[PDB]
């Protein structure tokens, strides 16, 4: 006979609930969790086996709303859900960036969350109830995790700060921000806001994060209780005497290339250093593994890059920790688009345009939730050739849409209302270079493209990403990251806003342990960053 | 003609460290 | 360029197959007609197996143009594109018949491509296009043990009616295909208005007594025009390789076989196999792996065969005709119109009733006339429940196979649209797989369709039979495993209530079924869904 | 930042600017080209190194329209640009085809094009920019390529050749051409037109030639100032140890190969010399590459086949060079559709047909330039049994796209006008078999087809591909080739039309150093073939 | 306000058995 | 009702040929 282990808990103004031990009993782990009518079966698999030659971690999120959900039937010719639309590919990101850092360094086995929507109460969004599915189930699973993760959304309804808002509520709101952590530190920052001050933005990630502690309270009890053993895995054994044999022949190398400032070039040797020290280790030893090798040489890179953050020293392109790059602003770049702008700070650059329409030219959304009608479309583009390579050219990856999405909550705030404009805008950004942040070029590209096409924003609009390097309680904020910055560093950390506030803010963080105090002298070093772009900015364009 | 040498306006900045 | 050309009665139909003249360059091609309504039918098989191949590659295209109904199509590019689910099914009609007449061991890729080129509105293409492919198949010189006949058999004024048109099916009780040799049938699909297990076998004995006449002009045809067989053998017996992998693992998958728990016996099966390999290959590098594992197989093969022949506990220890445990729920999910979860054994479906408007019914524009549908039934068979990771984008052609069988299975219970004027959307979600998944889908259709309050006529069940023979010896299996499927003789599928059959499907992998078997087979079925009716009884016995 | 250099040039009636420099600054090249407001941004990635064992060259070239250059939003469901559209797909082809033969032999690493269109004057055809683009943005990488290239369209009003006319002068124009090619001589040749003589259509090869070598002289000033250092690129040094090992184990065997006449067993005959000789080499030595021993056995069979021209001995099918193959010419080949028709030249065969419908059956094109109804409808399907292959039967692929609409060039002239004719017209052409010129027998096939629809066409056409051998200043034009005479020969020049005119020209030359001459003796030898086929197509249809 | 097999609003269950005759 | 070419309602053909100057 089928029996259900069942946990509930009180969760701001909502019970949920948690069932495993009855449905899809093969999967590694299964959870059915509830949020007041909300209901979002979220499973996992776990291969035992790593694949022979496998050297990335290969996690897949797959997110499906089911239309029966909301007593429905799919809208489409074939009345069937197909392929994930714009707001599924969204959602599963927000389950992915919070519980990808918290497999161990080194585990390399498939894992595979899939989270169906089957029941939806139109108060209560599936979002934050699919992530504490997700949660649960890897907690449950035995695989290698350092979880359990809470989430939370925080809204700022007269001047206080709201847990889990029903989306009635949300239209009081002047924020909508998403918050994921463990029991110790902050994960990830998903967030719009109506131009809020840096102390109001940082009030509402740590209220969103000790709200979420009884949600990992509840798992920690339910894993206690009918959790499967953890895995048996243990990370590939040091081997000292192989390391210092790629280090006396890389270190000192790797160490001049990461002083060679130009992107083309540093890359260009940083791989003539790899390929022959490989070819020579390869050649005293045709028995060691590739793949290995691989690894102790990007530990080297990482080693060189990081400690000299922390020992005070320039930088890779030379500068210091507080500096942004070369600015370039241009407008009026293309003579029969209704407005344009090319924006160039450092290796990064956003052609960007703006394309005026009317009520036709709205898009439909058939949400879950309720069916809405979008009067502002922002595209985001990245094509191979903005980072010299090759590639499709085919649909847009998950990594457009939610970087089009981050880019074009930086520029809602400002967007003026159907009364004051009464036409549709499509904003499209074309990443026609790349070394850092360029959703936030993005940002930038699209407050001078709009300003150009004679749309009355409230202000001008800019955005920067931030930076870290931290060894224990030492720790060191970086303005305007580069791409190495970002894989070698332990955060991206987006901020946009006008002179006046925050638009949006987005944090990506790598490590457990980072601290309120960090994020301070992030949100308040960005402060500085966007009122220099701003100004820039102004110079070239101040009004429609 | 297009391309980014026909701007209808346009400004620049050298790598600063910005004032707080 | 002479068509060599032969012609015979058929029913009330005059069969056309022509070969020689078109496709020169396939292995072989044929025009087939039927009264005005033709499909043209290529095939072409490789000369040379991939070195590494371990499957059959066998691959049925199926496509209707639409300027065979002198009709441009209605798409948006104006072209034929990707295959509706009508053509999908059809592809499969010509496939499941096909597929087990390739001699064991034959691993070249075989390409049948089926294209509809002028269409009768009163004659159906699939069983041209069937056809078609046996005379094909049988011209290429291809290793291939047919030629099979196709008959679809009707049921009016309870007489039985070869290839029924479209009006006369109309008045039909019974919409039955039934594919086969001279000697045996092969395969059979249907749907029927609840019609006796007598009545059924009738018809299937009818549709392969009535299709002799297409086999024997096929073979006519083939001594006519046929191209030389292949020389092709399987590969010969090595008596010393086998006793050496008998030696390491024949004793230890007999044990591993008496494990009933599937995870627990496909871990220890993997471990087995895993180290019998092992140790072989530390002997001899130079053994063939995928060899290796064809011996493994047939030991395992012969293990679960001859315990059942013998009369001994089945794999889980059940006696030849006893069902799996059962689950029944009823009103699982919150927001849905009506949802029920059905578990029998290590099989789960979550299946939900969703009700909607004539805006809902699906349009489909079919080559034999548009026409609108009001009772939709899809299936989805994720990775997880069979513990797997795995792409999750498009239906698989499995998937919609087996949500066709499923709606058949419904169909005769559905209240018309003066009785009940609704769309109904049946939604299946196959959250655990062991065997028979889709008639589980059925049994959850029925309890999900009461809870919505659908007034179906009478509860509706079904079971998947097995068979296990050598020479005139055999046992029928009732309620199979995934693992008696496998190593079985057939699948097996009858769906109804307690009444009569809604839907019966075979799938023979054997030539030399008898009659007796597929009686046995239909009398021993009645008693297992008469009892899961029993249990569904229990739970819901008329709708909310 | 650098400003960009610019180079601007007249144009016959237009102002081309050229700029480099500041825009993508990662990628091996970028240009962003302007035509009269008409801009396309073209970029190139050339990758530094070849795949280890890499044996084709691979060129992509992707040519995408945004909508925000006629400043509108895309009208599809997802307010965005998706896959290439046929236009899109067709005008990739005219940057690719010409560029192609360019490349050295031997010359195997990546190469990806990508043409972007950012702004659009309605007048001014993209087309012919982004060709000028991708010929700068080439010519500026330093990838070994042996440009620059020019592009020019050819319009026909009052008798006069007209040099890049707009969209209004093309409406009463009785000719649209474009040629591009180097310095020295022609590369690619695509046109309609309205039944003109081999004079005229020679006559505007030669013009746009001509004309467009002002686009030459400047691309090469351009590359003087901003070209960046040529690759130091090297073919394989010559092994003529090598080369006589092979030659002695196969040159005789290949010799008596190309000497058999039929298709299927020339083929499979040159197979087993390929893989027996590559098994011999690989006993003796099983260090010997296995890429370069196919590449010495395709040189000889290059050698074999090219010499046998030269010398005027009779080619692979026993032919002599101005000889066409045996003709079989049906109508009224299906019984349903409006008309059919089944056209067979040697082993080339296509089964056309013709269907007729209403102004609800006309294709909506949302095309950048303005929307646009099409009322003549040409598909082309290239099935993988048409050449006795395996694989893939999913949409259209790049040359199906091609070839459909190239027939559809060499009918469009005789079709009558909706003001006497008011029906949309669909032809579909289904290849059957192939081995030389497939779409020029989808001409022949259509024009019977249309006839047998009773579509009042103004006169029968059909087509040819010629073939050409060339060493030094000896040369030999072949009629009606085969393909092994395309794939070893250095042209396949297709022309169609009626008795008295031409309706469509193709050239697509693999050689440098093309003359007038040689186009001028193909041209005449054209004419004799088509007028050969157009009478044994008037013995079985004369009149609608 | 939750959803799973604990919220059945019936139910009924049997074990492995053989059929009646 | 048949399909193919047996089936034409009007056919021609030729040898393969070299056509005239
Ligand atoms: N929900 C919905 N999707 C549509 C509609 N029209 C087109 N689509 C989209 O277009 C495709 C139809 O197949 C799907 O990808 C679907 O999302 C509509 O009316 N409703
Ligand atoms: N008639 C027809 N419409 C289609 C097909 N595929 C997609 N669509 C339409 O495309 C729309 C989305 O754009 C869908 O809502 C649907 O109406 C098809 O095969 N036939
Ligand atoms: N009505 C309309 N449908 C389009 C357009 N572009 C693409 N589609 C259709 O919508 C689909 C993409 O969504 C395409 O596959 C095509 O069927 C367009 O401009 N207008
Ligand atoms: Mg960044
Ligand atoms: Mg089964
Ligand atoms: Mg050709």
């Amino acid at each position: 006979m089928l029996n259900p282990i069942v946990r509930k808990f009180q969760y701001g103004q909502h019970t949920v609930t948690l069932e495993t031990g009855m449905m899809a009993r093969q999967a590694t782990a299964a959870v059915m969790v509830s949020m007041d009518d909300t209901a979002v079966f979220v499973t996992v698999v776990g291969q035992k086996k790593a694949k022979p030659g496998q050297d990335f971690f290969p996690l897949t999120v797959n997110y499906q709303e089911r239309t029966y959900a909301a007593g429905r039937i799919p809208g489409s010719f074939f009345r069937r859900e197909g392929r994930p639309s714009e707001g599924e590919t969204l959602i599963a990101r927000l389950i992915d960036r919070p519980i990808r850092p918290l497999f161990p360094e080194g585990f390399v086995n498939e894992v595979q969350v899939i989270a169906t929507v089957v029941s939806v109460n139109p108060q209560v969004n599936p979002d934050i109830v699919a992530m504490i599915g997700a949660s649960a189930a890897l907690s449950l699973s035995g695989i290698p995790f350092n979880g359990p993760i809470g989430a939370a959304r925080v809204g700022y309804i007269n001047d206080q700060y709201v847990l889990n808002p029903t989306q009635d509520e949300l239209k009081e709101s002047k924020l909508d921000l998403v918050v994921a952590g463990t029991e110790a530190a902050v994960l990830m920052v998903e967030s719009e806001a109506e131009l809020l001050s840096e102390d109001q933005m940082l009030g509402a990630v740590v209220f969103g994060h000790e709200q979420q502690q009884v949600v990992i309270q509840n798992i920690n009890e339910l894993v206690k209780e009918a959790g499967k053993p953890r895995w048996d895995w243990q990370p590939e054994p040091v081997n000292e005497a192989l390391n210092a044999r790629v280090a006396a022949l890389a270190e000192a190398r790797l160490s001049d290339a990461y002083r060679i400032t130009d992107k083309q070039e540093r890359y260009a040797q940083v791989d003539v250093i790899k390929s022959e020290t490989i070819a020579t280790l390869l050649a005293e030893d045709e028995t060691l593994d590739e793949n290995e090798l691989g690894e102790i040489l990007h530990a080297i890179e990482k080693n060189v890059v990081r400690s000299r953050v922390l020992a005070g020293e320039p930088r890779i392109d030379g500068r210091e920790k507080d500096m942004i790059r070369g600015l370039d602003v241009r407008t009026g770049v293309l003579p029969r688009t209704h407005g344009s702008a090319l924006f160039t700070r450092g290796e990064t650059q956003a052609l960007v345009t703006a394309t005026l329409g009317t009520a036709r030219d709205a898009q439909v959304l058939d949400e879950l939730m309720g069916e809405r009608t979008d009067t502002f479309l922002f595209h985001y583009n990245f094509p191979p050739y903005s980072v010299g390579e090759t590639g499709m050219v085919g649909s847009p990856k998950r990594r457009e849409i939610g970087h089009g999405r981050l880019a074009k909550r930086g520029v809602l705030a400002v967007m003026p209302d159907m009364d004051k404009f009464p036409y549709t805008v499509r904003v499209v950004s074309e990443i026609t270079e790349s070394n850092g942040s360029s959703s936030m070029a993005s940002v930038c590209g699209a407050s001078l493209a709009l300003m150009d096409a004679g749309v009355p924003i409230k202000a001008a609009v800019a955005g920067i990403a931030m930076g870290l390097v931290k060894e224990g309680d030492n720790y060191v904020v970086l303005s305007d990251i580069l791409g190495d910055e970002d894989h070698l560093g332990d955060m991206d950390f987006k901020v946009a806003g006008s002179r006046d506030g925050i638009s949006a803010l987005q944090m990506d963080i790598k490590i457990e342990g980072i601290t309120k105090e960090i994020m301070q002298v992030a949100l308040n070093q960005a402060k500085g960053a966007r009122l220099h772009i701003l100004g820039v900015m102004e110079q070239a364009i101040n009004a429609p | 003609a297009a391309g980014g040498h026909t701007a209808t306006h346009h400004a620049s900045a050298a790598p600063a460290r910005p004032q707080p």
